[PDB]
């Protein structure tokens, strides 16, 4: 039987960046 | 006759391609892709009981190439299992192609790989919001019929390890006992109300006690004391949900009793929030993998 835990504040969260394209994402209906 | 290998290595060849190419894929691989994966849906519980370790995402609305960069931060199928919480489709440029892999990864790895169904896997809904205008441009109108009945197979809730209780939208009034999910007979539609209808359209809300109404115009919010009772009477930690955008790509609701997911970067150009994904290891420790464009 296993219960919901969570880490250290600091390894909560694990980042990964890219490089941004400003034409990549646009809303269709717009 | 699903030249299922095929169809996942031209959707993955597109990869880090600049300007972003689109994968078109021949009507009848399509229609292999939802005739197939409409069979194991069926052939699967409506309500999942999965097993950890197992990554959890919430929205993509057809930014497909962010989709792309969720497997590769992520690890593509089958390094690591998968459960989507619906919203694949509409808004985005390219709903097809985030449908086409998502449904094609369901197939090849039916057993590590599950999708969920979102409001938007609708068609009174994606009928207006982008995707029939995607699938009559690109195909016809026929395709989209096709993906209408696909989609009404999706399975609607999911259950992590008899502790992570996983949807789209959020809790209903009408949710007694799980078995209300497991009546729910499939093909189905998502009618405009009732338990169905609040599992894929509900929100959470800080400022209502118990019920409220949804500003959504559908379904209702539901409060803080409303998850504590919800968890407690089922014997859950943990409510796991996507549904709205939030800055970081998760947030926490409730003491952390409740987190939302939100796994599309910038969404749909106009916001500047990260996406986010829920990695559950096997003793159900959870932490968050966050896609941000850099600055
Ligand atoms: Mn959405
Ligand atoms: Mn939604």
């Amino acid at each position: 039987r296993k219960t919901v835990t969570w880490p250290e504040e600091g390894k909560l969260r694990e980042y990964f960046y890219f490089e941004l394209d400003e034409t990549e994402r646009v809303n269709v209906n717009k | 006759s699903l030249n299922l290998d095929s169809i996942i290595g031209r959707l993955l060849e597109v990869q880090g391609s600049r300007p972003g190419k689109n994968v078109q894929l021949t009507e009848n691989e399509i229609r292999g892709l939802c005739l197939k994966s409409r069979e194991i849906f069926l052939s699967q519980p409506i309500l999942l009981e999965l097993e950890a370790p197992l990554k959890i995402c919430g929205d993509i609305h057809g930014q497909y190439y962010d989709l792309l960069r969720l497997f590769e931060y992520g690890g593509f199928p089958p390094e690591s299992n998968y459960l989507f919480l619906g919203d694949y489709v509409d808004r985005g440029k390219q709903s097809l192609e985030t449908i086409c892999l998502l449904l094609a990864y369901k197939i090849k790895y039916p057993e590590n790989f599950f999708l969920l169904r979102g409001n938007h896997e609708c068609a009174s809904i994606n009928r207006i919001y982008g995707f029939y205008d995607e699938c009559k441009r690109r195909y016809n109108i026929k395709l989209w019929k096709t993906f209408t009945d696909c989609f009404n197979c999706l399975p609607i809730a999911a259950i992590v390890d008899e502790k992570i209780f996983c949807c789209h939208g959020g809790l209903s009034p009408d949710l007694q006992s799980m078995e209300q999910i497991r009546r729910i007979m499939r093909p189905t539609d998502v009618p405009d109300q009732g338990l169905l209808c609040d599992l894929l359209w509900s929100d959470p809300d800080k400022d209502v006690q118990g019920w409220g109404e949804n500003d959504r115009g559908v379904s209702f919010t539901f409060g803080a004391e409303v998850v504590a009772k919800f968890l407690h009477k089922h014997d859950l930690d943990l409510i796991c949900r996507a549904h709205q955008v939030v800055e970081d790509g998760y947030e926490f609701f409730a003491k952390r009793q409740l987190v939302t997911l939100f796994s599309a970067p910038n969404y749909c150009g106009e916001f500047d929030n990260a996406g986010a994904m829920m990695s559950v290891d096997e003793t159900l420790m959870c932490s968050f993998q966050i896609l941000k464009p850099a600055d």
